[PDB]
């Protein structure tokens, strides 16, 4: 029971929640995201620099 | 195991019959 | 005349006050009791399976 | 004779209050019945949050 | 009652044995004590149990159902 | 229906009984009924069930 | 019922007191019966009473 | 051996009936 929506940017979805504190009489908003990374094989990438 | 009491089944039957009974020459017969 | 045209399902005049009724008012209690009976049956059935 | 509109408006307001006061439970029951019959979550209204 | 219970719990200090008449007196006094302090909780309704249409409820008074506990909602701690 | 047991009978084993419908235990453990002198009087079955 | 208000520059009423709902009643009671009773002998009704209404 | 408690069978029959009941001058009678 909290007003919420989602938004999109560059193929990523972000969840936005809008709520309020009554006694203090304030309104607040939050945007949330959760990432996840995997590394399949370390032997398929790295850093390269120019040889002298 | 779990069991079913007689009162619940009786209430089920009574309410299921009563809803239909309450909800309803030739024209005078219609609701 | 006032261009408002009222339509009533069933209308009566009982105590100096107009009263109206449709077709759903008379069967609210049996329905809302049947729902509770079904819910309580489902919970008890799911509580202890075997 | 209500020369001003500020004098005509409160008469309308009192008339509206008088008309609203008695006919409040009939429309109560009508709205309750419609919401009960048509809203997909209305049959359990009045105790939606309970536990 | 208090005296008989104390006698029962303290008679073993002097190495004696209570007699059945004293035991019966102690039990009767304890029963008289317990009679005066009953509870009988008298359980309430359920909470989702509908109240009748004959009680003539109103919109702003709610009470379509017997009163029960109500949830707490917070928008800062994502419990859900 | 709810079973009725004794405190000394079921103490220390509540975690197995609280989840007999979620997990699938092969059996359920329960102790016996004992007198003040340590002698056994009744089996491991619950005393009864409510009506 | 009767109430009272509060005045805050911003609407923060967290630390102040709130109005409580004290309820009162007016009680009425019944009084004593009012009785008017008369009697008359049967012979009197036949020989010496007319225009009883 | 295994057993089937009364409550599960009662709910089975009740829901099987209710599905068909809820899901549905000759033309007016059609759904």
């Amino acid at each position: 029971s909290i007003d919420s929506a989602v938004a999109t940017y560059e193929g990523f979805s972000i969840r936005v929640h809008k709520y309020a504190d009554g006694d203090a009489n304030v309104q607040k908003m939050r945007f949330d995201l959760l990432p996840a990374y995997v590394c399949f094989n370390p032997h398929m990438g790295g850093q390269f620099f120019g040889n002298p | 195991p779990a069991v079913m009491n007689q009162a619940l089944a009786a209430l089920l039957q009574q309410t299921s019959a009563d809803i239909q009974e309450v909800t309803g020459m030739n024209r005078a017969d219609m609701a | 005349h006032i261009p408002l045209i009222p339509v009533y399902g069933k209308r009566w005049f009982i105590d100096d006050i107009e009263r109206v009724e449709g077709h759903i008012a008379k069967a609210m209690d049996p329905q809302r009791l049947y729902n509770l009976q079904v819910s309580m049956l489902a919970d008890t059935a799911a509580q202890d399976p075997g | 004779m209500a020369e001003t509109l500020e004098k005509k408006h409160e008469r309308i307001m009192l008339r509206f209050d008088r008309a609203y006061s008695p006919q409040k439970e009939v429309r109560e029951k009508c709205i309750e019945a419609t919401r009960f019959a048509r809203v997909p979550g209305g049959q359990w209204e009045g105790a939606t949050a309970a536990g | 009652a208090v005296g008989y219970q104390l006698l029962l719990r303290m008679l073993s200090d002097y190495s004696l044995e209570p007699t059945p008449q004293v035991l019966s007196n102690a039990q009767r006094s304890y029963d008289a004590l317990m009679t005066d302090t009953l509870v009988v909780p008298s359980m309430r309704r359920r909470g989702d149990f509908p109240v009748g249409q004959g009680n003539k409820y109103d919109v702003f008074t709610s009470d379509r159902y017997y009163p029960g506990d109500l949830p707490l909602i917070d928008g800062d701690i994502p419990n859900a | 229906q709810i079973p009725i047991v004794g405190m000394e009978q079921i103490r220390g084993l509540e975690k197995h009984w609280e989840a007999r419908n979620k997990k699938r235990p092969a059996f359920l453990p329960l102790r016996e009924v004992r007198d003040k002198s340590g002698n056994i009087i009744a089996g491991a079955t619950p005393a009864g069930y409510t009506q | 019922h009767q109430f009272s208000s509060l005045r805050t520059p911003t609407g923060d009423i967290s630390g102040q007191n709130k109005n409580n709902l004290i309820s009162g009643k007016a009680t009425g009671r019944v009084g004593n019966y009012i009785t008017v009773a008369v009697e008359y002998q049967q012979l009197e009704e036949a020989i010496k009473l007319n225009q009883l209404e």
